[PDB]
């Protein structure tokens, strides 16, 4: 909102209000605005709903990946527990029950006070941390990174919308209190126990058939629920502020529109079943009442009882000035160097997340990937990863192969991929619009030539100290269907190096082809960058093994994986004997 | 030589809304009854401290707060000698 | 035809939907009960894990100072079997049906791990399908799972190596007459192998072998 | 209706061990580096309170402690006024 005034007010034709100039300075930002990637976004091959996908034709997985490296930047603890709340919540807004977080960590050292954030948050919702990133570099040391990825399943005859369908319908506002949230009025701690009220709330609404569509209130608050409730929907609504339930009653108008306070959601139903619809949230110790109505007309009117304070076209929210592409063409595979990541022990983080509760986790962390299950059915796998390393000497190639390398991860276990979900975490993109173009094809080529489409996204940009940007991070997330039963578990066998030393293109789907002969077959593989981690040798510790090898040295940028079999492997493929995994 | 015992109230600032100690306030209000308007819920930090002066042993405890124990950002603190 | 247990969902309980599951497949008819309900009708309770009431002042203080504990100090004097796990113990120990307390672990933050342990005493209604000494792995996730003995009290589970510091590697006691249980390790875990272990589905079988 | 304001200081038995506060007492003398032994980690809960006179409003304040607020086993308390 620094030249995007001047737009504004060509568009309104006269000079904006108080109210108006605090609503598009949120809602027009680089946060949920998406300025610099819409035009982007819609280039990348996708999944009528945007987030879940089928699995089993009865039940379907819904995902996402949000960033919140801001308030992490400020406060550490506040912020990746804040970062939890607000990714749970979009998950629950599909009607599914969050039954997996992951934490994607860049930081300078292991700080303890974000990841005791996604702990002291995730434990007590009773939702498993199955797993996470934790490339520990000097590079982010004043620039830290965190990407939560929440994952819910849902039944398919119960799936919710995210946009209001029909005029006459009412908007509900529940959960926690609405205050004044939004290094002063920035900060908030997160309330994990009403999370779970809400939670609990939400699911039995969802089961009384009451929940005709819904969305979370993280960034804007009741402003970017509301309008995005209609604005996808091509309808519009009247906003009564005196009917949310307030914290401090002392509030002016405009500050319980832009209230950003958590633990709050939005659903959409009709009037009649809204008696019922507040006596769940009573009983769940939330409080909750009617706020919005459902109009014809698509305009957006919002008043404090009988006065007015804000009255705009609604589509003029929802979507912010798309700014113009400027398309890269991709260039020479080149020679990668190794840049040193702090090989760490991620048993020392994952000991203190719950990564066993819901008694759902198959393969908990440690071996990369994470295999869950439905109690019943048949099950998913989910891989979170990202080649920062790589993305510094190429913003193509080094984004590209973090997107195979993903893929690679997602067979290891037994999984045929389904989908990704992408998060941008580059510097600054007007000083290098050019960059961000080369991972952005990076990703739309990489989801083509292995054909597996973008659920949902994410992108949180300007990371800059000094003014020096952030090395270019993209975090994968894969997800793949799987039987709980035809899982590869750690048993005492020979160690084979499968694969070949260099990197090709050319023939990647060769690698794949073989991987996947051979997981069918009964057999462990493990796809990482450094081949074998401290991390590998401590999770096999747990299971009594002990691993003795000599380990083929590999450029950085690689197509090996590591083979635990009983006899030697029929692939074709390179298949050396490199030891042993007694005891 | 010389001893120097203290004791650090810290809380959370007056505009950060306290969840912990809100849940509480509401627990004493409605469960038991009892009539109290408006807790606060933080940490009570006990230490002795071997320096030279009143003053000297005084400064010793602010260090050690500003670096460690009272996060700058959301913690507010005061501090009593026993 | 099968025996009646219920699992108490305290607002904020996490391991209700796994002690349900544990105790359907190992021949019990489980009903979840809430607040201001009758437990005159069941014949086990249990007292789920997870973080109840969020852990907000201390573990299951809050939720201790709760209407159903009227209904359960009612049931342990008329004798029907009580098993508290992770979270339910902490609770069992605020309402004084277990002698003791539970701190934080030493190790200052969670432990989530599968950890091995020595069944010091059967001829318990809760561990009598296990020998004298049978080694068992059965999980955990503790922040608060320090034990401090307050009287000489009835040890059942000991954890084979230091976890909390729990004092004589307590993981698991009972009360004076024996129908009070109380345990840190998550037995509702280790009841299919897929999880993990099968160790676990023995505490179970016990409680249908004292009910004849 | 008078407010009268309160202060709890809850701490662990002086001989109850607190590793939470034997690990901090480590940092801050061999990180920080400060002359500063004998640490011990505890709550403060600060509660206002409607009542008749004064005396009728510490009977409020002993009673939520011994109920619910300070656990009787390991914990001690000390209030004061503010
Ligand atoms: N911060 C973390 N939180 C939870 N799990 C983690 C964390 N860091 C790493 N892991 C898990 O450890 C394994 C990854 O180990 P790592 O050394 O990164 O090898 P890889 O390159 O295969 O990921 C996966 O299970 C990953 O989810
Ligand atoms: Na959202």
């Amino acid at each position: 909102k620094l030249r995007y005034l001047n737009i504004l007010k060509e568009k309104l034709g006269r000079e904006p209000t108080f109210v108006e100039l605090q609503a598009f300075s949120v809602m027009w930002s680089e946060h949920c605005g998406y300025s610099h990637t819409k035009k982007y976004i819609r280039r990348l091959p996708k999944t009528g709903n945007a987030g879940v996908v089928n699995l089993d034709d009865y039940y379907s997985v819904a995902f996402k990946i949000e960033s919140h490296n801001h308030p992490s930047a400020i406060e550490p603890y506040n912020g990746a527990a804040t970062g939890v709340g607000g990714i749970i919540r979009d998950v629950l807004a599909m009607g599914a029950r969050p039954t997996a977080i992951f934490d994607s960590l860049h930081m300078s050292r292991i700080i303890d006070g974000i990841i005791e954030g996604i702990a002291d948050y995730g434990n007590s919702i009773g939702v498993p941390t199955v797993g996470g990133e934790l490339r520990i570099s000097s590079l982010y040391a004043h620039n830290p990174l965190v990407n939560v990825l929440a994952a819910g399943v849902v039944r398919n005859d119960m799936l919710v919308d995210s946009k209001a369908s029909r005029p006459g319908q009412v908007i509900v506002i529940f959960g926690g209190a609405t205050g004044r949230d939004g290094t002063k009025l920035s900060i908030q701690v997160g309330d994990p126990f009403a999370e779970k009220m809400l939670i609990e709330a939400f699911l039995e609404m969802v089961e009384e058939g009451l929940v005709e569509g819904a969305q979370d209130l993280g960034a804007g608050g009741v402003l970017s629920a509301t309008s995005e409730l209609v604005a996808k929907g091509n309808l519009g609504a009247i906003v009564h502020l005196d009917r949310v339930p307030l914290r401090e009653p002392d509030m002016e108008p405009w500050e319980i529109l832009i209230s950003e306070s958590q633990e709050r959601m939005a659903v959409v139903t009709s009037p009649q079943k809204a008696s019922r619809i507040l006596e769940i949230a009573r009983k769940h110790l939330l409080f909750g009442d009617v706020v919005a109505e459902v109009i014809e007309e698509p305009v957006y009117r919002v008043m404090y009882r009988n006065d007015l304070v804000m009255e705009v076209p609604v589509q003029l929210l929802a979507n912010a000035p798309e700014e113009d592409i400027v398309e890269y063409t991709p260039g020479k595979i080149p020679e990668f160097k190794r840049v040193e990541f702090e090989e760490v022990n991620a048993r020392e983080v994952f000991e203190q997340y719950d990564h066993m509760v819901g008694t759902d986790t198959v393969v908990p962390p440690g071996f990369g990937a994470a295999v869950m299950r439905i109690k019943r059915d048949g099950g998913y796998s989910l891989v979170t990863h990202s080649r920062a390393d790589l993305a510094l000497q190429d913003t193509y190639w080094g984004t590209l192969i973090a997107v195979l390398e993903s893929v690679r991860k997602t067979l290891s276990v037994g999984a045929e991929p389904l989908a990704i979900t992408n998060c941008v975490n580059y510097g600054d993109p007007d000083v290098d619009p050019v960059g961000l173009s080369a991972m952005m094809t990076a990703l739309k080529n990489a989801c083509e030539f292995s054909g597996v489409p973008v659920a949902s996204g994410n992108a949180s940009l300007y990371n800059t100290y000094q003014g020096k940007p952030i090395p270019p991070t993209l975090v994968v997330g894969m997800l793949g269907k799987v039987n709980p039963q035809k899982v590869a578990k750690p048993k005492p066998s020979k160690v084979f190096a499968v694969g070949w030393n260099d990197f090709e293109l050319e023939r990647e789907k060769e690698l794949w082809r073989a991987i996947r002969k051979l997981s069918e077959e009964g057999a462990f593989i493990l796809s990482s960058s450094q081949l074998l981690t401290r991390t590998h040798v401590e999770t096999f510790r747990e299971y009594g093994l002990k691993i003795e090898v000599k380990l083929p040295e590999v450029r950085p940028a690689h197509q090996m994986v590591l083979v635990f079999s009983e006899r030697t492997p029929v692939v074709d493929v390179p298949v050396k004997e490199i030891g042993t995994l007694s005891r | 030589m010389p001893l120097f015992k203290f004791a650090i109230d810290v809380q959370y600032r007056s505009n950060v809304r306290d969840p912990r100690g809100e849940t509480i306030e509401r627990v004493l209000r409605e469960e038991k009854g009892l009539p109290v308007k408006k807790l606060r819920l933080g940490k009570s930090i006990h230490l002795e401290v071997e320096a030279e002066n009143k003053e000297k042993a005084y400064e010793i405890v602010k260090k050690a707060c500003e670096e460690l124990l009272v996060n700058p950002v959301v913690e507010e603190y005061e501090v009593r000698e026993l | 035809m099968k025996p009646r247990a219920c699992v108490v969902v305290y607002p904020g309980s996490n391991c209700d939907r796994d002690a349900y599951h544990a105790l359907e497949i190992n021949g019990f008819e489980p009903s979840y009960v809430g607040l201001d309900d009758k437990l005159d009708d069941y014949e086990l309770i249990i007292l789920p894990g997870g973080f109840s009431y969020g852990d907000y002042l201390r573990p299951g203080a809050v939720a201790a100072r709760e209407k159903i504990a009227f209904e359960i100090a009612k049931a342990a004097e008329r004798g029907k079997l009580i098993m508290g796990i992770c979270n339910g113990f902490q609770i069992l120990i605020e309402m004084g049906l277990l002698k003791g307390a539970l701190l934080q672990n030493s190790s200052g933050k969670f432990i989530c791990k599968w950890v091995d342990l020595i069944v010091e005493n059967n001829d318990t209604p809760f561990t009598n399908a296990f020998e004298k000494g049978e080694k068992i792995r059965i999980p955990i996730a503790h922040g608060f799972g320090r034990y401090v003995k307050i009287d000489d009290v009835n040890v059942v589970l000991r954890y084979v190596k230091d976890v909390n510091g729990s004092d004589e590697r307590i993981a698991g006691v009972l009360n004076e007459s024996g129908n009070v249980f109380g345990l840190m390790p998550h037995p509702e875990r280790a009841v299919e192998e897929l999880i993990g272990g099968e160790d676990g589905k023995k505490v179970f079988q016990s409680i249908l072998n004292y009910l004849k």
